[PDB]
């Protein structure tokens, strides 16, 4: 893989519970991809052009904790399964890929970069199958072209018997 | 109940 990545955790349970309730986050933000958490689910947000983008089925209609109190979505689209919040300052905003590549790389919550073959506007197959459980918590993660620009945001795993053979994603066009 | 950033992935 020609894009590399690594994570850094910023909080644990107590902080997370507490920051959810109050909605106030004073942590320094950094990175292209935020790891997120509410009570009942884990997922990712991808910062593109100034906005942090993730799945509706994860964030629902909720605010995001931020430095001055909770941040309201500026984009909420139930059918495309997409929501957006103004990125807090610190987030490294990526750029929408337009080149048209067909070799894509999915960035997971554990900071693997894995190869995807684009098959349609919003589908790609895994060149190597993975367990669905290894993809859990990566919804919202970016699909990337080789130049590192974003084509889409990860949404669903298409699987049989616990193994993920393909992915459904929300094309950057939508964003 | 707000969504909370619990960590981050730095890309390269
Ligand atoms: C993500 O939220 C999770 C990532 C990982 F598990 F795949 N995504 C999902 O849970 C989605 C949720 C759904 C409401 C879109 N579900 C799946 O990924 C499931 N597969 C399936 O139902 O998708 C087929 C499909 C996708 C897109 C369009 C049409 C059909 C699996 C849960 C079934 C084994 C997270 O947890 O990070």
């Amino acid at each position: 893989a020609p894009i590399t990545a690594y994570s850094q955790q910023t909080r644990g349970l107590l902080g997370c519970i507490i920051t959810s309730l109050t909605g106030r986050d004073k942590n320094q933000v950094d990175g292209e991809v935020q790891v997120l958490s509410t009570a009942t689910q884990s997922f990712l947000a991808t910062c593109v052009n100034g906005v942090c983008w993730t799945v509706y089925h994860g964030a629902g209609s909720k605010t995001l904790a931020g430095p001055k109190g909770p941040i309201t979505q500026m984009y909420t689209n139930v059918d495309q399964d997409l929501v957006g919040w103004p990125a807090p300052p610190g987030a490294r905003s990526m750029t929408p890929c337009t080149c048209g590549s067909s070799d894509l790389y999915l960035v997971t919550r554990h900071a693997d970069v894995i190869p995807v073959r684009r098959r349609g506007d919003s589908r790609g197959s895994l060149l190597s199958p993975r367990p669905v459980s290894y993809l859990k918590g990566s919804s919202g993660g970016p699909l990337l072209c080789p130049s590192g620009h974003v084509v889409g945001i990860f949404r669903a795993a298409v699987c049989t018997r616990g193994v993920a053979k393909a992915v459904d994603f929300i094309p950057v066009e939508s964003m | 109940g707000s969504v909370v950033i619990v960590g981050r992935i730095i890309l390269s």
